[PDB]
Formats: structure tokens, C-alpha cells, sequence
């Protein structure tokens, strides 16, 4: 039930220029053959 | 998503704050997590409007960190984010410092009529330097002197004189020319002798110089070759004038002369003529924090100009490069009539023979009442200084006014000229009381005009104390021909009948019972009248900041009214000691006068102490600034780690090592961690060693002082610092020199890791340890064989010599199938696979700890430990030398690597200051822990979102019982609860200071639930009335002073014993930066705050920790947060800089560690008898960069008190 | 727990483990037969004491093999403690 992908934004501001990286991670999806995140802390209770 | 990122932005900066100094941009997310079944029916269920939370999890500057949370209405989690990482967009830069901090620098009100610093007298070795080269010449020199003139002429006449100009009379007259030093039986032999004085300190430029021109004057003396350039490209003649004990202390000298005038004049538009190399220019620009507002660098030659532009980069914002010729008028050169306020003559006015035209041109280019600070020769003596003078080509042109060269005018006959060319006369010289400071002896004039007046109205108030009927009788001798009235009080003054509104006011009155000790009389409205009244006033007060707080709250109104009534001038005089005049009405003529154009200053605000007048300015504490913004940025300074504790901090990344400040700052608690030892450390292990479980401890050696004895000692430290503060229990305190310097250190550290290795173990029969130092192989072995535990050892270089990327297989025919535990000590992460392949041949779940588990750079015990520890590294000291892998601290920082850690590897911490004076990463003030758990912290008056926003913060920093007080407490019991989560217990007190009744309930009522001891003070009630004087009523006096004033009042008199088992650690006294500059419309608000500040200071002066904060507008938190001012306050953030809720934290820690450095210098013997000694206390804060172009609308731009902290005006 | 027991969840962020989990831990034991905690697990490395004992499922159950009566004396009594807790068939298959 798992799927590890390391991802890759490479980035070319200019056809001038080479590609680079703009960004780069790993995703990891929880997936079924088709609550699962914590509940938010109590709405943190005074803020201006 | 974008938004929601902007959210963690939003929890570290609040809108109109400015904590966001830099633009940060994500750079790495550790981990975003997205339910897109929840996002997806969001999208589509149309409401498209989801609730969010995030924490800003880091928020020191660098690099923000943010942990986000979005959900849906139902609350459901759409998707959330852990540690997102906004890095700026560029690094951080000194640009972007935060310069909210500053320090009341107390200075002189006049520069000194004499700079006599003894550090700077002629030291023995220079009053020995000089008088040798006397007795070189002593014996003739009566005879001499006629002759060593003619040598001086050697660029005008002397080719003449003796027909020296044909080389014969060359050879002959020069070295008659020498020998009138070397005749008397000394001849050439005196080389040798020069040589005996160049080989030390304090001669050695000097006389060099005279062997090297001596040698090579035969050319020039036929003014043929170039007098000084005989040796190369300036050789030493630039070392003689920067280095030489004679030439030298005119140079510091000239530096205190310009430090002082630049303090009392500030911005100034400055202009040093001679500068040349600028070596002059480095002494005296080199005063930290003076008040230049442009630079003139200036020479006769614009050839310096480019070195000029390479040495004082730093002053290039404020510094221009113009060249001068003093021997022709100034205008005629481009530089604008008397628009500089000082002017710099590095020992040039000799190089003119037009002296008394150059000093006119000076003036010309004065402002007037300027200051013109000379360095030149005078007082000219024989035995001294003849051989390299007598050479140069133009210091002898001047002999046309008269005498020998440019005249070596005495400092009577330098005022006589310096008067004649219009000017005030030498009204400072520098102690020239026995010799070498004659060529160099620096003078200060003004450039006298109008000028002061040494005829509106005079009304003296006052006079009723003995001490102050005897000044106004003074005043009344002493005061020229004016109109007069006088009156014994204010309150006599209401009832005065008639009185003039041009009135100039002189106000004894706070010498006598104070105004805000009687302002129920009607005093208040009778302030009212005199400022009606008043055109000009001086008020004068008996030592008001530090013996009499209510005189302070008075000083305080008044530098408020001197904002609200611009056209009133307003002085204030504190007097430590009354009965030490003629003053008063010196400051009072002062007020009558009001040349706005001209250098001299109002002086808004001045304080008598030690018998002479002083005045505060503004400069940007670089200290706590460096500290603030270290949180931020990688800042430096300057610091000694042999005296102050350096610790080699890793990275946060870990990327690297680097020095950083190790100052606790002072925390109290040493009695649960009793006895805590200060290790002065030589030698240390970077990493820190994993102890029987106990933690992580760094492997310490060095000094302790017992009974001055610099007993060596090993200890398992904390910080890896040169200076460390540990408990015995984890110190080995014999000083057996087989565990020798370094050597010791090292095996002492194996043997911590070889004992952690076989106790957390210890339970198995067999274990293998992999990689181990060679040192911690043996060491290993015989802690197996000591605790009966086959220990076998694996090397990836007996040992069982394994290699990295060794097959399973090949594992499994090697390595014994005893092992239950692994232990991968392999500092290099390429075994980490091998490591991994032996958890599948070793025994099933077999026990493993890899390097990290038993050696790492972050940290964050019974005497048989260490016992047991040095007995076993005696059973393997030979294996390997002394300094078998020592390197220094500073190597180690530049060179080392914290994913390469090298276990083995020593520290060498430097001892000597010089040895250890090093560019340290300052560290934030708030970075350690700064409050004891065993103490109350009783913030007064700060339940708001202010006092719990710096309640939460104490908690996180050390303070487990908080007490927030306040006449309506409104705080959530949940709010307590969160703060509880932090480690602290925070109560409400429900406590009204202004009464003594409900103080002393409520000081009861903490022993009721059985808290602490009240440790420290956090006094910020405030009530605001924004009201002018004339339109303000006594009642908001009080409603505004008494939660101040009378809340501090009772605080003091019930912690005011010293000798109490439970003093404060501090008494922060939560000022506004209006305390120190005023603001219109709250004069009860500047003088409650000066109240505070008053008290601060006579409680520290008193034995008690105390100080104030000087806070500017907080946007995060407070009155302008609740209140809804944000918009107001930017409508004039120039005049009040923006506080953060965390910079104002910032603030509140360095203000309760000058407190408790203050106590502690008092046990070194600091009295803080005058205001001028408590600076350190009243942390100014809250004051912008003041731009000139800003400077119609602030309203306090034109007081030189914020003098220091203007921008760039061109 | 990622399902009294400390209810926590799997993916939560390290800053809420430090808030919520105690400090005086020493040793973290991973039970977590589902992978999916080992994140946290990792999370909870960095905000427990340093140096923490970690010890996974794996260190405690397997499906690989390749004693004093004490041992299960107690093993016994301790079981006898809380045997209502649940049925006899409680997961049988
Ligand atoms: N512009 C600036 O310079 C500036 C800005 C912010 C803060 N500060 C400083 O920081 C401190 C806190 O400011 P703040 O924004 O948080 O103001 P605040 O919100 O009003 O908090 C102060 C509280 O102390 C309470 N208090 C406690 N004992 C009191 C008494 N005996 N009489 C009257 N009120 C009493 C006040 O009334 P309640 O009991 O009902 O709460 C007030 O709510 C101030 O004292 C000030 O020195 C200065």
C-alpha cells in the first residue's frame, strides 16, 4: 500500500541556458487499487 | 498552498513590525502531507474557504521554520506541513540588522582642557627610548644647537650655509651633522648603539629612522635627493608616526579629543587636512560610534586618496575625498564657507609657511563655534628629534615667520595665532608636563563668533533646601544684569500675580521637595502656568536618576514638554552632589541662545558629576545588537576565549564547526547544581561522548582556579567550550601528568566511549565493535577484559581487518557467531552498508549502536566512573604520543566536518588573550537559559498579550513558576495550561500595584499556593492619557503615574533588602522609549517611565538587581496591538522603531542580564554613584535609523541626544 | 497509539511530539506492526533525549529463528493481571 517517487523539478529560466533544478523531495503515497492526517491543534486560543 | 506558507510568515511576523528584515523564500520542506481525497471534495463543495494553524517552529532569522495545518470546517486535516524552511532570497546582511538597541553613552559636556590619560603618558621605555639618544648628544648639545638649526636646513639653506650644496662640504657636514650627537666619544660606534635601541619596543621606529636617513642624507643634504624617500616607498617614517611611544600618544590623545567632541557634537561635518596615508585618520575615526555626518578626507596630494578609499571602506557611506592646499583659500578649492562643524590638522600646519593664513582658511571653512583639533609641533627640544625633522622638503618652509622651520609654536604662542585667525583660543592641550609629546602635543580650539555670552525675563523657582538657598543666592551673584523674580515654590509661583511669557525659568524646585512628590498641591497646575509662561526654562535636580526618582519623573516631563512646546526650551541639570556652580546659568544663557546654523547645541538635557558636566547620546549598543541579530545571521566579534566561555558549536544544519559565545549570562542557580566548577579549558574532544546513558558529554581538560593554584583537571563538559561550568561529580580533578597535555584528553575519551560501549551492553557474553580508533581498540579490549566481555574489534583499514563493501557471505565466514552486539564506531559513513550486512549474519536481533549512538556534536554520576575510566586509559597511555592528533580550535573550526567527525581528534584552546582573541559567532542573547527553576517571576501589569507572550518565552527559558499580575487578570486557564506544556507553572495574581494592600495580598497570596520566592520583576502596568500638559488634568497625572510610580514604589520597599535570602535576579522596569526622548501629548507617560528608570537606577546604586527597557512601539503584542494602533505608529515609525514580540523578549533578556552583571561588578566594586555609570542599565530601544530626509516630521530630530543614530544626509 | 495510551498519529510533526511526548523518556519501543508509524518513529528520534534506545517491531517480533522458570513464572502472573481484558478467541485463525 506504498509508493515511494523521488521527484524532480528541473527548471530553464532561458532556452539560452542549461536546464537546472528549481526543486527536488521524495512523495509518498498511501494508495488503495481504486482522518487520515492529525486533527488541528485547538485553534490556538488568543492572537492578535 | 502559497497562502498557507505565508501563514507560517505570519505567525514570525506581524503585520507593521518588520520582523521579516529579509524576503524568505521555501527552500526545504521536510515534509508536506496532503489528504487529496479531503482537498478534492473541498474544491468542489464550493465553500472554498478551509480554517488553517501553523507553528513558527524556528524563528531565530536565518531560516524560518514553519509547521502548517489546513483543514476543512468539519476540522478534518485537508493537508499539513512539518518544518518548512523559508531561507532569504539573498543572506543577510549588516544592512539588515535590527538597530532597536542603544546605550545612554555618557560623555563629557566640553572636551578635557588637558588629555592626560596615563595610558598614554610617556612610558618608562620612551622616557628611556628619548633620554638615550639624549646621552647620545647631552654632552655639547649647548654647543650644538646653532649647528643642528643649520642641519635642519638642509632643504632650504644648508647647501648654502657651509657651501654643502659641492659634494666635499656634502661628506663633511652631514656627518658633522650626525656627530653633533655622535661627537662626544660616540662617533659611528652610536650605530651599533642605535641598533641596541631598535632591537626593543619603544624606540625602535624612532631611531631606525635616524640610522636610515643618517646613513642617507649625504645626497639630500645638497638638496638633491628626497629627504625621506632615501628609504624605499616610506620605509618607516609612516611606522615612526603610528607606532612610536613619543609620536604615539599625541595620536591617542588626539583620538580621546575627537571621541569627546564628536559625543557632545554630534553629526558633524568633518574635515582632516594632512591626513596623507591617514594614519591619523585611523586613530581617530577608529572611536567606536562617533557622530561623523560626512567625512572630509583631505590632503595637500590627492595621492593618498586611493589608499584612503582602501582603509576606510566602512566610512565610505559618510566619507568624501577632497584635496586641500592650506597655504590657499578653501572656496577658491570647491569646498563650501563654514559648512564643516570640526576640522582635523594631522601635523601639517608645519608643511605651510602661510601658518597663520592656512588656520584662517580653516576658519573660513568652520562653521562657526567649530572645532579645530591640531596635532603639530611645539615646544621644540634639541636632544630629541633633530635627525629625521631636519630632512623633509617642506617642514622647514615656514622659517619665514621667524624661527627654526614652522615655528615649533608653544600652545601659548599657537593661541595667540590660533586667536589672532579667529578663533577661541587652545581651549584643550595634552599633558606635555615632561617630554616626547612636544613634536606631536595635540590643542582644541572653537571657532569663536558671537558665540556664547559667558535679557529675556529671568524667574528663578526654588531655593527653599539650605543647599539650594544657598544657589540661589549664587545664581542672583552671579547672574549678569537681568530682570528678576524669584519664588520659593511652585506653588508660590501659581499664586504669583504677575509674571512675564517670555519668562527664561530657573527651577530649584526638584532640589526641594519634589513636583511629583506634591502634585496633589495644585503643583501640576502650576506646572501648567509655567510652561504658559515660560520661553526658555532650566530645571535643576539633586542626583534625580540615582538618589531622587521623582526629580527623574520631573526630568521626564520636561524632555517630553521639550517635544510638545518645540518654541520652549527645556534644560534639566542633575547635580550628584549640590554642594559641588556657576553653571547654572552658564545652561541657562545657553537656552536664551538659539543659533540653529551653528555647531555649538542646545544641550537639552545635562547631568554634574564628579565635578563636571556630562550629557548622554544614543549610540547603538553594538553588543546586544551583535547578540539580537546573531539569531539571524552569522555575526562576529571580537572575544578572548582564554577569559570568556567559546564554545565550538556545530551548525544547526551540522554543516560545520565554529566558535561561538558560551556566555550563560549570569544564571543564578548553582545550588542544585551545587558547586558547579569553572573549567578554564586547554584541551577538549569535539565530539561529545554518550556517558552510561547519563547523556552526551564533551572530554574536557584544563585549568581550575583554587587559591590561584591552575590545577589541571579532566572533565565531561556540556558546551565544548574554552571556558566550561560542570559539577564535580563529572570531573577527575588529579592532576597526574601521564594524562598529559592533549594525549590525556584523548585516551580519557576513548576510555568514555570504551566504558559507555561495554556498560550500556552490560547483557551480553560477546560483542564486536567495528572501526574503533586504533587507541579505542586497545582501550576496548581492556575494558572487555577488565568487565569480562569478549569484545572482538573490526577494522575497515587483533583486529579482525575487514574492508568496506565486504560481501555477507565473506562476513559470515569471519566474523564470530558469539557477537550479541554491534557497535559501529566507524566515524566514515561508507561502512554503514558493511554495518548493515552484519545485522544480517550477526545473531538475530543482535544489539547495535553505530558512532552517533556513542559520539555526536550536539548536547543540548558516581566517582567510580571516572576512577574506573583513568585506570583504564593508565593501562594504554604509551599506545601513542602526546599530541598525537591536536589541532587548534580555530583549525578545527575551519577545517573540520561534522559528517566526517574525527574521533581521537583533540582540541587545542588557545589560553593567552592574544592566543585566544579571535572572531567568536556571537550568540543571541536568549539562546541559553536565562531564569531559575526555583524562582517566581513576577510580571506586573503584563497579562496582556505583551506579558504572556514574555511569560512564555521565560518559561521556555528556564523560568518554571511565572506570575502574571494585573487589576483585571483576563487570561485563559487553557493559556495556563499550554504555557504548563512548556515546563512552567504560570499563575494570575489578580493584583492591583497601585495599592499597597493588594500588593502585599498578593505577594501573601503566592506563598498560599506555595510558590517559589519572588526571583524577579517584570513591571509593565501602563495606563495611557494622550493629553497635552496645558489640556491635562492631575487626575490622569496619577492615573497614569501610580500604576507606575506607586507600583514601583511598593515593589522597591518590599524587595529592597539586599541582604534578603531571596533577592531579584532582576527589576525590569518596562520604559517607553518616549522615557528618553519625550513625545507630544504623553509627558505623564515619559515621566512615569523616567520614575521607572530613576528607581532602577538608585536600586542598583542601592545593591539590587534592576534596569529598564526603553521600548518603541510593539506591533506584535501590547496597548497598539489590542488597541488596533499598528497604522499609527508606522504613520510615524520613523520617530519609534517597530519592537517584535520576540525582539522585545530580546530585549526584556538582555536588560535582566545587565541587571545581574551589574550586581556581580558591584561585587567587584562598582558603586553606579552617578547617572553616568548606569548606561548598561536603561537598554534603549525603539529608535529607527533617523533619516535626515525624515527629518520635518520627526519631531526630535533637531535633540543631539539621538545624535549617533542619524543616516547618511548626501 | 496511532489508532491511558498516548493517542498520537502517524505523520504528526516533530514540534507536536515535543509538546506532547514526555521528556523523561530513555527508550523508544516500536511495536508499529504497520510501516506507516515508522516516520514518526524516526520524528520521535529527534525530539526524545538524545541518544534514546530505539527498538523497533522487528527487534521484538520476527518471522525468522534459524532459560530460568522464573522467566515464565512471571510471565504467567504478569499475564494473570489483565487475562479479562479480552476472549479466548480473541484473534484465532
Ligand atoms: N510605545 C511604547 O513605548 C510601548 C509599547 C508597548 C509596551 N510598552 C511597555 O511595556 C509595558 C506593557 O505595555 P502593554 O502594551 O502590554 O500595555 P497593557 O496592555 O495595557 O498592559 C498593562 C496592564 O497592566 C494593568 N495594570 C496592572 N496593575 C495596574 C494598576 N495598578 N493600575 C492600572 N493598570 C494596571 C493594566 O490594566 P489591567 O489590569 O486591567 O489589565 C494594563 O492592562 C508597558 O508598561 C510599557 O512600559 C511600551
Amino acid at each position: 500500500g506504498s509508493m515511494t517517487i523521488s521527484f524532480k523539478i528541473d527548471s530553464c529560466l532561458s532556452k539560452e541556458g542549461n536546464l537546472s533544478l528549481s526543486a527536488k523531495g521524495q512523495l509518498a503515497l498511501t494508495i488503495e487499487d481504486v482522518h487520515h492526517l492529525p486533527p488541528p491543534e485547538e485553534e490556538h486560543p488568543h492572537m492578535n | 498552498l502559497d497562502v498557507a506558507f505565508q501563514t507560517v510568515i505570519g505567525a514570525y511576523s506581524s503585520p507593521g513590525d518588520r520582523r521579516l528584515r529579509c524576503l524568505y523564500v521555501p527552500t526545504h520542506v521536510d515534509r508536506i502531507t496532503l489528504v487529496p481525497s479531503l482537498c478534492l471534495a473541498t474544491a468542489e463543495s464550493g465553500c472554498e474557504k478551509v480554517a488553517f494553524n501553523t507553528i513558527n517552529t524556528y524563528d531565530k532569522g536565518d531560516y524560518l521554520s514553519g509547521d502548517i495545518v489546513v483543514f476543512d470546517a468539519e476540522q478534518t486535516t485537508l493537508f499539513q506541513v512539518e518544518n518548512i524552511t523559508f531561507k532569504p532570497f539573498s543572506p543577510p546582511d549588516a544592512s539588515t540588522d535590527h538597530a532597536m538597541f542603544a546605550r545612554w553613552s555618557w560623555g563629557p559636556l566640553t572636551p578635557d582642557s588637558l588629555l592626560d590619560n596615563p595610558e598614554y603618558w610617556a612610558t618608562a621605555q620612551d622616557k628611556e627610548a628619548i633620554p638615550i639618544i639624549e646621552r647620545i648628544v647631552y654632552f655639547y648639545i649647548r654647543s650644538f644647537l646653532s649647528q643642528l638649526t643649520l642641519e635642519e636646513r638642509q632643504q632650504a639653506a644648508f647647501h648654502l650655509q657651509k657651501q654643502i650644496e659641492w659634494l666635499e662640504q656634502v661628506l663633511a657636514s652631514a656627518k658633522e651633522g650626525r656627530h653633533l650627537w655622535y661627537d662626544p666619544g660616540w662617533e659611528n660606534d652610536t650605530e651599533a648603539q642605535i641598533e641596541h635601541l631598535c632591537t626593543a619596543n619603544s624606540y625602535h621606529p624612532h631611531v631606525r629612522l635616524v640610522q636610515r636617513v643618517g646613513q642617507h642624507l649625504l645626497p639630500t643634504v645638497r638638496s638633491n635627493g628626497n629627504p625621506f624617500d632615501l628609504l624605499d616607498h616610506d620605509g618607516l617614517l609612516t611606522e615612526f608616526y603610528t607606532n612610536t611611544l613619543s609620536f604615539g600618544p599625541a595620536l591617542h590623545y588626539a583620538r580621546e579629543l575627537v571621541a569627546q567632541i564628536a559625543h557632545r557634537y554630534q553629526s558633524m561635518d568633518i574635515l582632516e587636512i594632512g591626513a596623507g596615508t591617514g594614519g591619523a585618520t585611523k586613530y581617530v575615526l577608529a572611536t567606536p560610534q562617533l557622530g561623523f555626518n560626512s567625512y572630509t578626507y583631505t590632503d595637500i596630494s590627492t595621492g593618498f586618496f586611493e589608499q584612503a578609499r582602501e582603509q576606510f571602506a566602512p566610512f565610505e557611506d559618510r566619507m568624501v575625498f577632497e584635496p586641500l592646499d592650506i597655504r590657499r583659500s578653501p572656496a577658491e578649492q570647491g569646498f563650501e564657507p563654514h559648512a564643516y562643524d570640526l576640522i582635523i590638522a594631522s601635523n601639517v600646519l608645519h608643511a605651510t609657511p602661510d601658518l597663520e593664513k592656512t588656520m584662517a582658511h580653516a576658519r573660513s571653512l568652520l562653521k562657526p563655534g567649530g572645532q579645530m583639533v591640531i596635532l603639530e609641533i611645539t615646544h621644540k627640544e634639541h636632544t630629541r628629534l633633530g635627525f629625521i625633522f631636519g630632512l623633509f622638503a617642506d617642514w622647514w618652509a615656514g622659517v619665514d615667520d621667524g624661527r627654526c622651520t614652522e615655528p615649533f609654536v608653544s600652545f601659548d604662542r599657537w593661541d595667540a595665532i590660533l586667536k589672532r585667525v579667529g578663533f577661541s583660543g587652545v581651549d584643550s592641550r595634552t599633558t606635555d608636563r615632561d617630554a616626547n609629546l612636544f613634536p606631536t602635543s595635540v590643542f582644541s580650539t572653537h571657532a569663536i563668533d558671537a558665540t556664547v555670552e559667558y535679557y529675556p525675563p529671568l524667574v528663578v523657582v526654588g531655593g527653599q533646601t539650605p543647599q539650594s538657598q544657598r544657589l540661589l543666592n549664587d545664581i542672583k551673584a552671579i547672574m549678569p544684569p537681568r530682570p528678576l523674580q524669584t519664588y520659593k515654590r511652585l506653588v508660590d509661583l501659581l499664586d504669583a500675580e504677575e509674571l512675564p511669557m517670555k519668562s527664561t525659568f530657573v527651577m530649584l524646585t526638584e532640589l526641594d521637595e519634589e513636583l511629583f512628590a506634591g502634585l496633589t498641591e495644585e503643583t501640576f497646575e502650576a506646572t501648567k502656568l509655567l510652561l504658559t509662561y515660560a520661553s526658555n526654562t532650566v530645571w535643576l535636580t539633586e542626583n534625580a536618576w540615582v538618589q531622587h526618582p521623582h526629580q527623574a519623573s520631573t526630568i521626564g516631563m520636561l524632555r517630553s514638554i521639550r517635544r510638545e512646546h518645540p518654541d520652549l526650551g527645556v534644560h534639566v541639570l542633575d547635580v550628584d552632589a549640590v554642594e559641588t556652580v556657576e553653571q547654572v546659568l552658564r545652561l541657562e544663557e545657553h537656552t536664551d541662545e538659539l543659533a540653529s546654523s551653528t555647531t555649538w547645541t542646545q544641550e537639552p538635557e545635562v547631568s554634574w558629576c564628579k565635578g563636571r558636566p556630562w550629557i548622554p547620546r544614543l549610540k547603538r549598543d553594538l553588543a546586544r545588537n551583535n547578540r539580537m541579530n546573531s539569531s539571524r545571521r552569522p555575526i562576529y566579534e571580537m572575544i578572548d576565549s582564554s577569559r570568556a566561555p567559546v564554545a565550538l558549536q556545530t551548525a544547526r544544519d551540522s554543516s560545520s564547526y565554529f566558535l561561538e559565545s558560551a556566555e550563560t549570562w549570569f544564571v543564578p542557580e548553582s545550588v542544585q547544581q551545587m558547586e558547579t566548577k569553572t573549567i578554564y579549558v586547554h584541551f577538549s574532544c569535539p565530539h561529545a561522548l554518550r556517558v552510561q546513558a547519563l547523556g552526551f558529554f564533551y572530554l574536557v581538560q584544563g585549568h581550575v582556579q583554587e587559591g590561584n593554584r591552575e590545577v589541571p583537571v579532566v572533565a565531561l563538559a556540556e558546551r565544548n567550550a574554552s571556558i566550561v561550568h560542570v559539577r564535580p561529580d563529572y570531573i577527575y580533578t588529579e592532576a597526574d601528568n601521564n594524562l598529559s597535555e592533549g594525549g590525556g584528553s584523548l585516551m580519557v575519551t576513548v576510555l568514555a566511549a570504551a566504558v559507555l560501549a561495554e556498560t550500556v551492553i552490560s547483557v551480553t557474553d560477546s560483542i564486536l565493535v567495528l572501526n574503533p580508533p586504533s587507541i579505542c581498540g586497545q582501550m576496548l579490549l581492556h575494558a572487555g577484559e577488565e568487565i569480562g566481555l569478549q569484545v572482538h574489534l573490526a577494522t575497515t583499514s587483533s583486529w579482525l581487518t575487514l574492508h568496506a563493501r565486504d560481501t555477507d557471505w565473506h562476513l559470515r565466514r569471519v566474523l564470530p557467531r558469539g557477537v550479541q552486539a554491534l557497535v559501529d564506531l566507524s566515524a566514515d559513513q561508507s561502512c554503514e552498508g558493511l554495518t548493515q550486512r552484519m545485522m544480517k549474519v550477526l545473531m538475530p536481533g543482535c544489539a547495535h549502536y553505530r558512532a552517533a549512538d556513542l559520539f555526536t556534536d550536539t548536547v543540548s554520576l558516581p566517582a567510580a566512573y571516572w576512577e574506573h575510566v583513568v585506570s583504564l586509559a593508565r593501562q594504554g597511555l604509551p599506545s601513542v604520543s602526546e599530541g598525537w592528533e591536536v589541532m587548534p580550535c580555530t583549525q578545527f573550526a575551519a577545517h573540520a566536518d561534522k559528517t566526517r567527525p574525527d574521533l581521537s581528534t583533540v582540541i587545542s584552546w588557545p589560553r593567552e588573550s592574544d592566543e585566544a582573541t579571535l572572531p567568536t559567532r556571537v550568540r543571541s542573547i536568549d539562546a541559553e537559559t536565562l531564569f531559575a527553576a526555583d524562582k517566581t517571576y513576577l510580571l506586573v501589569g503584563l497579562t496582556g498579550d505583551l506579558g504572556r507572550s514574555l511569560g512564555r518565552w521565560m518559561v521556555q527559558h528556564g523560568a518554571c513558576h511565572i506570575v502574571l499580575t494585573s487589576r483585571n487578570p483576563q487570561v485563559n486557564p487553557k493559556w495556563l495550561a499550554h504555557v504548563e506544556e512548556l515546563g512552567g507553572r504560570v499563575t494570575v495574581l489578580s493584583m492591583d500595584v497601585t495599592s499597597q494592600n493588594s500588593v502585599e495580598a498578593g505577594l501573601a497570596k503566592l506563598k498560599d499556593l506555595h510558590l517559589p520566592p519572588v526571583g524577579g520583576i517584570a513591571f509593565g502596568p501602563l495606563v495611557l492619557q494622550d493629553v497635552m500638559l496645558n489640556n491635562m488634568e492631575l487626575p490622569m497625572m496619577e492615573m497614569v503615574l501610580n500604576p507606575k510610580v506607586e507600583g514601583v514604589r511598593i515593589l522597591h520597599e518590599k524587595f529592597s533588602d539586599p541582604t534578603s535570602s531571596n533577592p531579584l535576579d532582576f527589576f525590569v522596569m518596562f520604559s517607553s522609549i518616549v522615557a528618553v526622548m519625550g513625545n507630544p501629548g504623553q509627558a505623564n507617560y515619559s515621566a512615569a517611565n523616567c520614575y521607572l528608570q530613576a528607581l532602577a537606577q538608585q536600586r542598583v546604586a542601592s545593591g539590587l538587581a534592576a534596569s529598564t527597557i526603553d521600548i518603541g512601539a510593539v506591533y506584535g503584542v501590547g496597548f497598539v496591538t489590542r488597541a488596533e494602533l499598528e497604522e499609527d505608529f508606522n504613520a510615524i515609525r520613523f520617530m519609534f522603531d517597530s519592537v517584535e514580540e520576540h525582539e522585545l523578549h530580546t530585549l526584556f533578556a538582555e536588560a535582566v542580564v545587565a541587571g545581574r552583571r551589574a550586581v556581580h561588578q558591584q561585587e567587584q566594586q562598582r558603586k553606579f554613584a552617578t547617572v553616568l555609570d548606569m548606561a548598561d542599565l536603561e537598554l534603549t530601544t525603539g529608535i529607527p535609523p533617523l533619516d535626515p530626509a525624515l527629518k520635518d516630521r520627526i519631531t526630535f530630530f533637531d535633540d543631539p541626544r539621538i545624535g549617533n543614530l542619524k543616516i547618511p544626509e548626501y
